[PDB]
């Protein structure tokens, strides 16, 4: 990347790792988790870190397991703002034959639906897991293969592991490497016309299928061309100058000047696309500092504060009552509170004084001396002091 | 025909190009026409708080010109002078009334004294333009088409569906107004009913009937009379309209002012003729004729004599020199 | 109500299973191999089990078509995607594998395409590796280079040098012609075709390359290697985002770091990491003139292209077409415009899709100078739209692997039985071309290349310089 | 530079006759405000303007080549399916003709 290392270091990508011998870094071919995403109005990206657009208004798959059935995920689009040529992601619905057949379904709040009766998070059931994250954002976690993210406001995710190479089929790809193919319909053939590919995984006949994907509706709307361009200038601005040199900026920049000409409200959609370009820049290590009162910092209830880079494995109440649980987290981004505070079911944090148990779900306050005939229990602090 | 016709005339009200009115009190930037497959340019118009400032004609992507009754017109953020005639678009004043002229591209705006735009537009659009003014096409009923593309009962919300925000200002979804003549009714539907019942009664206007019907003009008047306070000119603006949209169609009419009791504004030296020549012979003026065909143009003007020199009337002796 | 029509049947919800999949999963051609929501099913009328809809017609069989480009096609209709055929054997298409013949190419002055498909920009200064096989582990046959001047900002200047490098031999070209400066051993597989604007350069089975006299170098491989190359234009793997495996043996992610491992001289200047934006130097805070630009480069987007918009994306040359001639100082040649959608053109015949949109008021490309030696005008010479590459003449009577199936430019055209030399610029007779035939078997047109080098008893040499009927002695090795 | 064209071996003839610093500063005027892109017209038109004064005088000039503002003719010799080709781009033929 322009700069020297003596021999034998070992820099590590996110993949693998590489040592440098004889002026020739010597590297593994061995797999690594692939990432498909939707976000902002429309834009895709397939497990082959391929980039592109299509807006279709109907339901479509976005990915499935495709030798067998394991799982298959169902995205739903509209239209979303005046233009036409703006078309967020409302609903997603996920589907395990595994486990009863069931069907859940994210909402276009932080909401979940199993088979229709609304739920509250957790949701422990054998295998799947859905949690918040910073308890603004969903998190199903179904075994150890498989990562979701939230659907709220259509910034949906995956996470897949090398489990499933090339034997899955979607708009997302065949996750098999090759960037080219990916334009694959179900008819198995490779497709150049985009506007072939996404009517091609729609789930209703009547849903209209379009004819062409416009790349300039910023023409539409004259008056976004100004602000579009001094905006998302920032993106290449040194800003994010530490992370030019990790992922390519070119299409986080394409994507927004869709985005901000396209959508109702300019503010958001703009300030959705600058982090979708860092939670890539972290996804392979580097963090950035963008946030100003001017550039969208976003506004921490009274009781929280802003941060960077935390941990979250100490901020839930629940902790404290299942402290033994591992929590291989990262460093993550978002609205916490000070150490000596821990987070309250009420927005509000609070020090670990008036924390409550959740004892076999239950939520006890903090002094509750509990117990039937044969044993005797209490919670103290978080945590729920059990004997016999 | 093969022209079209646009208007935005007193507060809130709108006509179409296929005689259909409504009333909208606007609060920011709305699109009234363009292109809607591609957009060579776009007529746009600022809005206040319900009662209007600007039209603003965007060609495309890189030039921007934002006219108003202020007539402090601007190039992007700096002020320019009037006249100019930039990149095809020449920013004149007609009759004591400002112009602005597209006619490579196929348009022809204006802004009255009290404000009232106006946009003239080519046959070449019909069946294209979709925005604030409808579609130019034969009938009246189906011209509101959404930037979705579906037909509206409510005159309202489709005004709102064309709404395009800035980076200075974004903006919502305005509210109807809550009309406080609910409660003043009193007499003022009495006494007053009578001036938009000239528009059917007097013998001036008793002529464009087979042409055009002034039954929504009496309708959208009758509505307008109310909030205003001891006054018949209440009455003239959605009158004076019935004018001009008569003499559109081919078929002018005459002295209606003389006894209506009400003349639109103009500067010192000129009241409101109808239909004078736009090519009005002023004092630097070269003496030349028989190229002036162009159709004939209402608006105030000077008398017989009393040339024009720079934005006032003056008698022919008095013409000056240059240097 | 409505009683529905004969061959489909009305379903209704029971109040037990919630696994009412009635209208909501109205199950059409397109849906079928797909999962599909419902919570309940209306009061609608539905397809029996083995049978779906399509467009109002509730079709029998699961014969339904297999769509490409949005497209109906029967079962059993057929389709050429490259080089390849591909039928729906059912409702999916299985296609061959035979794998096509890659192409590079350096679109305008400062771009470049990789084998599987990859532009990316990259302006130099330096003389850099184009292409090579000594990548690693194997032999090191050839050595494609190309060496810029003056080329980091896209003008009338960037004239380019080509030095390749194959057989141990030095073969280079620049400022309108080729020039030999150490003739390769094996003289054999050696051809050169100047057919049209083109020098068309065969170097052997599995290799040629293609000039436009101006910029473009395009470089055609075989099947042969399938990985055994490395450079600018990749790896040839058919992974595309390995393409950035600078020399020392990594993929990084800002190109601008990739040739600079590939440059020569390894002690002339690197590139400057330019600050990104999408308007270069001269269109920078000049907006009236960004979109006189911007237009002018939508005929890449036009009525005459809408054939090839549907197959080969225009998106990428179109944003070559914007950052070249903002910075282009065109003034008298608008060349380095012209040259862009020619290279888009080509792209469009290459697939078959033949384009004319090339006019008077549009980079003329006359070819009447050429008409002119001889004080009578017959003029043959012809700008034809997209003719073959690949022709007979006296220099060359054979026919030749032809990599390239039709080219733009100038080509002759007189009534048959006269076949064309290039150094009489008219066409001629059979006869008149210095033809060789020597003891019978049809060959080339006395070749310079000493033949039978195998066996020394069988040394029965014939060589013929333009039309001599002989043949020399062998020098015995005793 | 592209503008002493005016001022090259083939003009010397003109050169002497009619004076090109009038016609030189107009070719450096116009292609500066120009933005030539795909035609490159306000530069060759320029020169043209500069060649017919000198065939006014009597001196033909033939200044126009491939690379540099071509002027084909070959879109006429085209309706016909027969490829007669009787037109021709050539220096200076008479403006008057039957
Ligand atoms: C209106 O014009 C005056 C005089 O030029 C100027 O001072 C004022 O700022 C203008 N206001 C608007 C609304 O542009
Ligand atoms: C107007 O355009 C619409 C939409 O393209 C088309 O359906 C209709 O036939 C057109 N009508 C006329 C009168 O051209
Ligand atoms: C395609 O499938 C058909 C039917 O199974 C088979 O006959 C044919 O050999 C296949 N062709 C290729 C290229 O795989
Ligand atoms: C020239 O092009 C025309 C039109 O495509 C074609 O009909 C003809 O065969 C071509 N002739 C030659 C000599 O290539
Ligand atoms: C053919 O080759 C012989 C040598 O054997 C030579 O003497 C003769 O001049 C050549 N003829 C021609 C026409 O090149
Ligand atoms: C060019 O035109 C001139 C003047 O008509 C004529 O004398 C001459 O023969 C022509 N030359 C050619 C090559 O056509
Ligand atoms: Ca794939
Ligand atoms: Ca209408
Ligand atoms: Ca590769
Ligand atoms: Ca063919
Ligand atoms: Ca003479």
């Amino acid at each position: 990347s322009g700069k020297r290392y003596p021999p034998g270091t070992s820099l590590s990508r996110d993949c693998n790792t590489c040592i440098c011998r004889n002026s020739q870094w010597i590297c593994s071919n061995e797999e690594c988790p692939g990432e498909c995403l939707v976000t902002g109005q429309s834009h895709f990206k397939s497990f082959d870190n391929r980039y592109f657009t299509f807006s279709g208004i109907c339901q479509y798959l976005l990915a499935r397991d495709c030798q067998d059935h394991s799982f298959s995920i169902v995205i739903e689009t509209v239209q979303c703002a005046d233009d036409r040529d703006a078309v967020c992601t409302r609903s997603v619905t996920v589907r395990l034959p595994g486990l009863h057949n069931s069907l859940v379904k994210l909402k276009h709040g932080a909401g979940v639906a199993m088979d229709g009766q609304d739920v509250q998070l957790p949701l422990l059931k054998g295998d799947l897991r859905i949690q918040h994250t910073v308890t603004a954002s969903v998190r199903l976690s179904y075994g150890e293969d498989l990562q979701m993210d939230w659907d709220g406001r259509g910034r949906l995710l995956v996470k897949l592991s090398p489990v499933y190479a090339g034997k899955t089929c979607g708009l997302c790809g065949n996750y098999n490497g090759n960037q080219g193919d990916d334009f694959l319909t179900p008819s198995g053939l490779a497709e150049p016309r985009v506007e072939d590919f996404g009517n091609a995984w729609k789930l209703h006949g009547d849903c209209q299928d379009l004819q062409k994907q416009h790349s300039d509706p910023c023409a539409l709307n004259p008056r976004m061309t100004r602000f579009s361009e001094e905006a998302c200038a920032v993106l290449t601005s040194p800003t994010f100058e530490a992370c030019h040199r990790a992922v390519s900026p070119l299409p986080y920049l394409r994507n927004c000047r869709y985005d901000v000409c396209s959508c109702s409200d300019g503010r958001e959609c703009l300030c959705g696309a600058l982090a979708s370009y860092a939670a890539a820049c972290a996804g392979r290590g580097v963090r950035v500092a963008w946030r100003e009162p001017g550039r969208c910092e976003l506004n921490c209830p009274k009781g929280q504060v802003y941060l960077q880079c935390g941990t979250p494995c100490n901020l839930t109440c629940r902790s404290l009552s299942y402290p033994d649980e591992e929590c291989n987290e990262a460093c993550l981004e978002g609205c916490f509170c000070p150490p000596g505070l821990y987070m309250d079911e009420r927005g509000d944090c609070v020090p670990k004084a008036q924390c409550p148990c959740y004892y076999d779900g239950e939520i006890f306050q903090p002094e509750d001396i509990f117990s039937d005939h044969h044993t005797m229990c209490y919670c103290e602090d978080g945590f729920m002091h059990c004997t016999m | 025909s093969s022209t079209a016709r646009c208007s935005l005339f007193g507060s809130d009200f709108v006509n179409t190009f296929d005689g259909s009115m409504y009333s909208f009190a606007g609060y920011c930037s709305y699109l009234l026409a363009g292109g809607c497959q591609k957009r060579s340019f776009s007529i746009i118009g600022d809005f206040q708080n319900g009662k209007r400032v600007s039209l603003s004609v965007y060609l495309g992507e890189f030039f921007d010109i934002h006219l108003f009754v202020n007539g402090t017109v601007t190039q992007g953020d700096q002020r320019v002078s009037m006249p100019y005639a930039s990149k095809g678009l020449y920013l004149e004043t007609e009759a004591g009334y400002y112009k602005l002229s597209g006619e490579a591209y196929g348009f022809v705006a204006r802004i009255d004294g009290s404000g009232n735009f106006q946009v003239l537009l080519s046959d070449r659009y019909f069946n294209k333009t979709c925005g604030l003014c409808g579609n130019f096409n034969i009938f009246a009923e189906d011209d509101f088409m959404t930037q979705e593309g579906t037909l509206t009962s409510d005159p309202y919300d489709f005004a709102n569906s064309w709404a395009l925000s800035s980076g200075e200002q974004w903006c919502e979804r305005a509210s109807p107004p809550s009309s406080s003549c609910n409660i003043s009714s009193g007499e003022m539907q009495k006494g007053l009913w009578e001036q938009c019942q000239l528009l059917k009664s007097t013998s001036v206007f008793a002529r464009c009937h087979p042409l055009v019907d002034p039954e929504p003009f009496v309708a959208l008047c009758e509505k307008t009379l109310c909030e205003c306070a001891g006054g018949l000119e209440c009455a003239c603006p959605a009158l004076l309209e019935y004018a001009r949209t008569c003499a559109q169609e081919g078929m002018v009419l005459y002295g209606w002012t003389d006894h209506s009791a009400c003349s639109p504004v103009c500067p010192a030296g000129m009241e409101y003729r109808q239909c004078v020549s736009p090519c009005a012979r002023t004092c630097q003026s070269l003496h030349i004729n028989e190229m002036c065909q162009e159709r004939c143009v209402d608006g105030c003007s000077c008398p017989e004599g009393q040339l024009l020199d720079e934005g006032l009337c003056v008698e022919s002796t008095e013409c000056p020199c240059v240097h | 109500s409505l009683s529905c029509r004969p061959p489909m049947v009305k379903l209704v919800c029971p109040a037990d299973n919630l696994r009412a999949e009635g209208l909501e999963c109205t199950k059409t051609c397109q849906n079928y191999d797909l999962e599909c929501m419902s919570m309940g099913c209306v009061s609608g009328c539905l397809c029996p089990p083995g049978m779906v809809r399509h467009e109002n017609r509730c079709v029998a069989l699961e014969r339904c078509p297999c769509f490409h480009q949005g497209k109906e096609y029967a079962p059993g209709e057929t389709v050429k995607i490259g080089c390849n055929t591909c039928v729906c054997q059912d409702r999916k298409w299985n296609c061959t594998d035979h794998v096509c013949d890659a192409t590079c190419s350096t679109i305008g002055m400062a771009h470049y395409l990789t084998f599987d498909g990859l532009k990316y920009l990259f302006p130099g200064e330096c003389q850099y590796v184009l292409v090579q096989d000594y990548c690693g582990s194997n032999p090191g046959t050839f050595r494609i280079l190309v060496g810029n001047k003056g080329c980091s900002h896209p003008s009338v200047k960037c004239k380019k040098r080509v030095t390749i490098l194959v057989e141990g031999g030095e073969i280079e070209l620049f400022d309108g012609e080729v020039n030999v400066k150490r003739p390769m051993k094996d003289e054999t597989h050696f051809e050169v075709v100047e057919s049209g604007r083109y020098i068309i350069l065969l170097l052997g089975k599995a290799l040629s390359v293609v000039w436009d006299r101006h910029l473009s170098i395009s470089v055609v491989l075989k099947q042969t290697y399938q990985e055994k190359v490395c450079g600018l234009c990749g790896n040839f793997d058919g992974i595309q985002n390995n393409d950035l495996t600078s020399s020392n043996l990594q993929v990084e992610e800002d190109p601008v770091d990739f040739g600079n491992s590939w440059k020569v001289s390894s002690q002339c200047a690197d590139t400057r990491k330019v600050p990104l934006d999408s308007s270069p130097a001269t269109c920078h805070n000049n907006i009236m003139k960004q979109t006189m630009v911007d237009s002018s480069c939508r005929i890449l987007t036009s009525d005459v292209f809408q054939d090839c918009n549907k197959l080969v994306d225009p998106e990428p040359y179109l944003d070559v077409c914007i950052y070249d001639t903002c910075s282009c100082e065109s003034i008298g040649d608008c060349a380095c415009f012209c040259d862009t959608i020619a290279a888009y053109a080509h792209v469009c015949a290459q697939h078959g899709k033949v384009v004319t949109w090339r006019t008077a008021t549009l980079c003329p490309q006359s070819c009447e100078e050429r008409n002119l030696m001889e004080n009578g005008y017959e003029c043959m010479w012809r700008y034809n739209s997209c003719a073959p590459a690949c022709q007979v003449t006296c220099q060359h009577p054979e026919p030749l692997a032809c990599p390239v199936q039709c080219v733009e430019g100038c080509h002759a055209h007189c009534p048959p039985g006269k076949i064309l030399d290039e150094l009489l610029q008219t066409c001629v007779d059979p006869e008149d071309c210095p033809v060789c035939e020597v003891a019978g078997r049809r060959f080339a047109s006395g070749k310079k290349v000493t033949l039978n080098p195998s066996d020394p008893e069988h040394c029965q040499i014939c060589h013929c310089d333009v039309v001599n009927l002989t043949c020399e002695a062998c020098q015995e090795p005793g």
